[PDB]
């Protein structure tokens, strides 16, 4: 748990810390889906934190 | 501790309506009895045959039937329970259980209900609920496995449905008989 | 049907009479041939009555 | 009143429990009570939630796990001193 | 097999791992099994499809994904059906070759049968031209599977071989099948029987 | 027609990003135009 | 040790894993590259004019 | 700018952080940091 959380935020600091640069994430599918309404599975849980780091991040 | 009767006093006559397929446990009780007259060609034994029929038919006699007319040493406990309230100590039974075997053989292993363990891991359940008995069905994978035919321990599994075993339990060379 | 389990046996004869029939159990090869059409309908119920008053 | 013994009372949904196995424990923990206070009336209402059918809810792993415990814990028991457990129930069929 | 699991991420994690030492072991070729069980169409579904097509998308970056190639490693795959499978997987450019294997053909029995019976202790006085016209409909373990009933039979009759008639009987208990019936009932059959054929 | 405030700021930055392109320092109406005309093709 | 064993674990765990392209990747003394321009993509015309500018 | 009133910003992604023990303290943390600098407005961005 929290390690996909980590990894975009390493991901990202670093990206602007060589500023300037460019990203790219290919399938977003897998880590940008929608937030769900149903699902108490720890899979939901790390992606959808995951998100919002991204979130966060990019903004 | 584990549930072990020493001889059981349970026969081959004391159960009717299964002939025809009786022939397999008779078969199995020689190869325990004599682990050594199948080392004569290499005669493969059964790694451990699950013992399959809906509830009522009486699959834990029978098997302690082959315990008794082997009066090897029988070890019997339900799969349910090798997944208590706490997290660990499952796949402890388990391990405890196999070197008991290996010890005392030649012996012959039974956990009825162990399709508790083997019935395919839900999409619906908690993984919490989930993540011990994953543990605990791959302690005895790895277990069973690491077993060798010439240990001279027989293991049998017991559940009434088939349909929901996961297919690592129905490895050929894991369950070769059902 | 979306069925249960008991521990009955085998009902005296309507579930033993039951093992003449051979239900359908493919989709795609089912046959129903086009109703009747309430004069032919009436024909057949009468023959249905017949039978019971006899 | 006619037995001479001590009377106890409990609800069957008392032994589900939000955590695994605790269901399991306090079974262990009713049985023994009930066994050092032998001989004794163990009555029991609410039977059919703790004595449902396998498969026939939605809690194949903690009934499961409930009535197995039960059982092995009552199928050892040859220590009955006169004891004797009442379990009370609607549906005498639907019972495992 | 070893692709079906429901802890986090683990599928993705495999995949990698199969890949990675594929690539660091190049040249090779990757074979798999159970495709249809796992690369279905990506949608809602079920609540595993979170996981479930995760692996899937792994996947789909491993052979063509980024890093333009890696060797031009084969990689092969075994499912039944085609059309069941996912859009990406079935793309040009990630299975480049499609071969149907269909059941074995005419002389395709005749060929299959006679390379299973240099394992097996057999007499001279054999046609093959008989069972490859006689086994019409079989897959190719279904033939292995007539050989291991022929001569486990030999050896439970008593003989050392198996000829003609040995083939065909069991053959002929491969495919129309081995219950009792009274004399009444079987009555009603020879008449219906018997007035069909006489009607055709 | 149809449009939010947000596009209306991304149709008026597309416009200064074409005027850019023409090389003009000025943003002159025809951009906003030729916004339209780059999001079509 | 006993503390900072978790540690490197878990940076080991949460590290960066992108791979970084047209970067000195000189452990060696290379720089990776991917090795197609706006030349070899034919079709596209409207997107490849969108990323040039 | 019209009331003539100090502003604060945040938004819902902050405090919203799936570790237990943090949501609970930076919400009273932000609630008395408001109260000290009364007359105020705390606008919250996607409160969903
Ligand atoms: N095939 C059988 N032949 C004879 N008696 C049988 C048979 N199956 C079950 N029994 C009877 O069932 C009783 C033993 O039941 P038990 O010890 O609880 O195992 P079981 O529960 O019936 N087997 P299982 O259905 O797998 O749980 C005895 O009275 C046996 O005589």
């Amino acid at each position: 748990a929290g390690v996909a959380a980590a990894r975009v935020n390493s991901l990202f600091y670093n990206a602007r810390k060589k500023a300037p640069a460019i990203i790219f994430i290919d399938e977003i599918d897998a880590i940008g889906r929608a937030r769900s309404t149903l699902g108490g599975d720890p899979g939901s849980m790390e992606r959808e934190s995951a998100l919002l780091a991204m979130l966060v991040q990019m903004d | 501790e584990a549930r072990k009767e020493g001889l059981t006093g349970v026969e081959f006559r004391d159960v009717a309506g299964l002939g025809p397929i009786l022939n397999e446990v008779v078969e199995v009780v020689e190869f325990l009895k004599d682990p050594g007259t199948f080392s004569k060609l290499g005669a493969r034994p059964p790694k451990g045959i699950l013992l399959e029929g809906d509830p009522g038919t009486g699959k834990t006699l029978l098997a302690k039937a082959l315990a008794g007319e082997a009066m090897v040493p029988f070890y019997q406990m339900s799969g349910t329970e090798f997944t208590e309230g706490i997290v660990g100590l499952g796949a402890a039974r388990v391990r405890d259980l196999f070197k008991r075997a290996r010890a005392t053989a030649p012996c012959v292993i039974f956990v009825d209900e162990i399709d508790a363990l083997g019935l395919r891991r839900a999409e619906n359940d908690s993984a919490k609920t989930n993540e011990e008995r994953e543990q605990t069905l791959n302690q005895l994978l790895t277990e069973m496995d690491g077993f060798t035919p010439d240990t001279g321990v027989v293991f049998l599994g017991a559940t009434n449905r088939a349909d929901l075993l996961d297919p690592a339990l129905m490895r050929p060379g894991r369950f070769d008989r059902k | 049907v979306i069925g249960q389990q008991r521990a009955r046996k085998v009902v005296s004869t309507d579930a033993m009479d039951a093992f003449a029939d051979w239900p359908t159990v493919s989709e795609d090869f089912r046959f129903d041939a086009p109703s009747p059409s309430d004069v032919t309908w009436h024909r057949y119920t009468d023959e249905v009555r017949r039978v019971l008053k006899g | 009143a006619e037995g001479g013994v001590r009377m106890f009372t409990c609800s069957g949904t008392d032994f589900y429990d939000v955590y695994s196995g605790v269901g399991a424990r306090r079974v262990r923990e009713t049985f023994d009570r009930l066994r050092n206070a032998a001989p004794a009336i163990l009555f029991i209402d609410e039977f059919d939630a703790m004595g449902a059918a396998r498969g026939a809810q939605a809690s194949g792993d903690e009934s499961a796990s409930i009535i197995n415990e039960l059982l092995v814990q009552m199928d050892g028991f040859e220590d009955n001193r006169g004891i004797v457990v009442l379990g009370a129930t609607n549906r005498p069929g639907a019972i495992d | 097999a070893e692709f079906i699991e429901m802890y986090m991420g683990l599928g993705a994690a495999r995949v990698r791992d199969l890949f990675n030492t594929a690539r660091s072991v190049a040249p090779c070729i990757i074979f798999i099994d159970e495709l249809d069980a796992v690369g279905r169409q990506r949608q809602g579904g079920g609540r595993s499809n979170d996981e479930r097509d995760n692996t899937v998308n792994q996947l789909l970056t491993e052979m063509d994904g980024f890093e333009a190639e890696q060797q031009g490693i084969v990689v092969m795959g075994a499912t039944n059906r085609k059309d069941v499978l996912d859009a990406a997987l079935t793309r040009p450019g990630r299975f480049d070759r499609s071969i149907e294997v269909r059941r074995p053909d005419f002389q395709g029995r005749l060929e299959a049968v006679k390379v299973h019976l240099r394992d097996k202790p057999v007499a001279a006085e054999i046609d093959y031209v008989s069972l490859a016209s006689l086994m019409g409909g079989m897959s190719g373990a279904q033939i292995a599977g007539v050989a291991n009933t022929a001569c486990f039979l030999a050896s439970r009759d008593g003989r050392s071989e198996v000829n003609q008639t040995d083939l065909t009987l069991a053959v002929e208990q491969a495919k129309y099948g081995r219950r009792f019936v009274g004399a009444g009932r079987k009555k009603r059959f020879a008449v219906m029987e018997a007035s069909i054929a006489l009607a055709a | 027609a149809g449009f939010t405030g947000a596009d209306v700021m991304g149709l008026m930055a597309r416009a200064a990003r074409m005027a850019a392109r023409q090389g003009r320092h000025a943003i002159t109406e025809d951009d906003i135009y030729a916004a339209m005309e780059n999001k079509t093709m | 040790s006993k503390q900072e064993k978790k540690e490197s674990q878990w940076e080991r765990l949460t590290s960066s894993r992108a791979r970084e392209f047209m970067t000195k990747d000189e452990k060696t003394g290379k720089m990776r590259d991917t090795g197609v321009r706006f030349e070899d993509i034919a079709g596209m015309e409207f997107l490849v004019t969108e990323m040039r500018e």
